[PDB]
């Protein structure tokens, strides 16, 4: 045995962890709120993102 | 006979050590292959063991 046999499960879980957590970022929906669309009807405009 | 005194001597000496010939060859396994000593488990369900 080397030095790289002992170590392969803990580096294995290691990246499938961070596999895990960088889909979690990538592919789970952002903050962004809950609106009726009766709400904001004729104000949708107003909600894009701009600051105007 | 020579043979049956032979074997009578080696079969006392074995019974006489034999829990601790299992117990180091236990830590020569355990330090040597693999620390999950499953004799059984080996097709009941693949579950995961880690080796850390």
């Amino acid at each position: 045995e080397g030095v790289v046999r002992l170590t392969k499960d803990g580096q294995r879980l290691r990246n499938m962890i961070m596999s895990f957590n960088a889909d979690i970022v990538a592919r789970t929906p952002k903050k962004k709120p809950f609106f009726w669309p009766e709400q904001i009807a004729g104000f949708e405009h107003m909600y894009d993102g701009n600051d105007d | 006979n020579r043979l049956e005194s032979i074997l009578s001597r080696f079969d006392a000496d074995w019974t006489a050590s034999d829990e601790a010939r299992r117990e180091a060859k236990n830590d020569l396994f355990f330090s040597r292959v693999s620390q999950w000593d499953d004799w059984l488990s080996q097709y009941t369900t693949l579950q995961y063991r880690g080796q850390f």
